[PDB]
């Protein structure tokens, strides 16, 4: 399944990936894709900030859904 | 107001309003969560908010209940989260619809009504002393927003 | 005169005032300090709201008197 | 807070900050104005940077809020000025000066702490291509600081 992060910079992101992959493994390709490691990560979709433990199927999200990338700081 | 519900839930699939976005936090669709991207332009920038929208009974007829639930410095909404904008009271249509009330937010978050205020001190503030306003809206979006 | 007026912030303001300044006059000394226009000052002494055109007297508000203001919202 | 900020002020003028100065910007003392060097060392060099510098009235029981008006391309300030800096929140302390908080900035400009970003893009960029993060923080310095 293919599914789009948008950043803040205004980039998409193109992901591949599946129903049953949880919101840690996104953040473990968008790692793969633009090195940001998941600490930094933020997802934000359907007006909810994504979980970690939980699955895209979950969110319901499905096929070309944009996600949205936001900053996530433990404040330094 | 079921049906008006899920058309519009819908029409945000279509066409997805940008830095914004909203659904039923759970399984009742007359309670919406929704997100709004501090804009670009504004003090609010990076910050990401929070809101809720309760829809009443008699929607679209009578105007969606909305608030911050995040904290936010402005003119124009209340450390209970309260909104005060035209839209969501007097200048309601059943014409219009939720991505427009949250473009409308949006826009009041770049462009504050200090003349007709929520918070009085921090509209004399945005009046009187813009960067002061401007250097405070920054501190809170880091503080409550990221 | 001296009289305070206490605000939501928990701030006190200290006005230089006379027994037969109206109201009107007080909300504008207090604009002065505080740069709030008269539009959106409320004033509370003594369980009353306090009318624009009776003077401190007519409220017997005396020396080292705390006045209350609060919101004056027109709605928007 | 007045005379601390007074003292301070004057400390500045029997030992000033080498590649740095600051005053009040006007008659306000509680509003400062500074400004840094890039320093020698780092790809900022030969920029001007420019800071301002609001004292809270419990100061220094509470640290001054600082921020870059200056746009500059580090991992550790965002498009906005703010600093990430332990000094400015967590680690301030009394004892602490002005002149102390500008070294600790400078000291910063040289060695960003990516593993602790304000912005994560750029922490990436000097911790993985280390020549891209001096090649752009020297385009935006020519660009911004001269």
């Amino acid at each position: 399944m293919q599914i789009f992060v948008k950043t803040l910079t205004g980039k998409t992101i193109t992901l591949e990936v599946e129903p049953s992959d949880t919101i840690e493994n996104v953040k473990a390709k968008i790692q793969d894709k633009e090195g940001i490691p998941p600490d930094q990560q933020r997802l934000i979709f359907a007006g909810k900030q994504l979980e970690d433990g939980r699955t895209l199927s979950d969110y319901n999200i499905q096929k070309e859904s944009t996600l949205h990338l936001v900053l996530r700081l433990r404040g330094g | 107001a079921l049906k008006r519900i899920n058309k519009e839930l819908s029409d945000l699939a279509r066409d997805p309003p940008a830095q914004c976005s909203a659904g039923p936090v759970g399984d009742d669709m007359f309670h919406w969560q929704a997100t709004i991207m501090g804009p670009n332009d504004s003090p609010y920038q990076g910050g990401v908010f929070f809101l809720t929208i309760h829809f009443p009974t008699d929607y679209p007829f009578k105007p969606p209940k909305v608030a911050f639930t995040t904290r936010i410095y402005h003119p124009n909404i209340n450390s209970n989260g309260s909104i005060s904008l035209d839209i969501l009271r007097s200048q309601w249509s059943p014409a219009l619809t939720i991505s427009k009330v949250l473009l409308s937010i949006c826009s009041l978050l770049c462009d504050p009504n200090p003349d007709d205020p929520l918070v009085p001190e921090i509209a004399r503030i945005y009046k009187t002393d813009r960067d002061k306003y401007n250097r405070i809206s920054r501190e809170w979006t880091q503080k409550y927003a990221m």
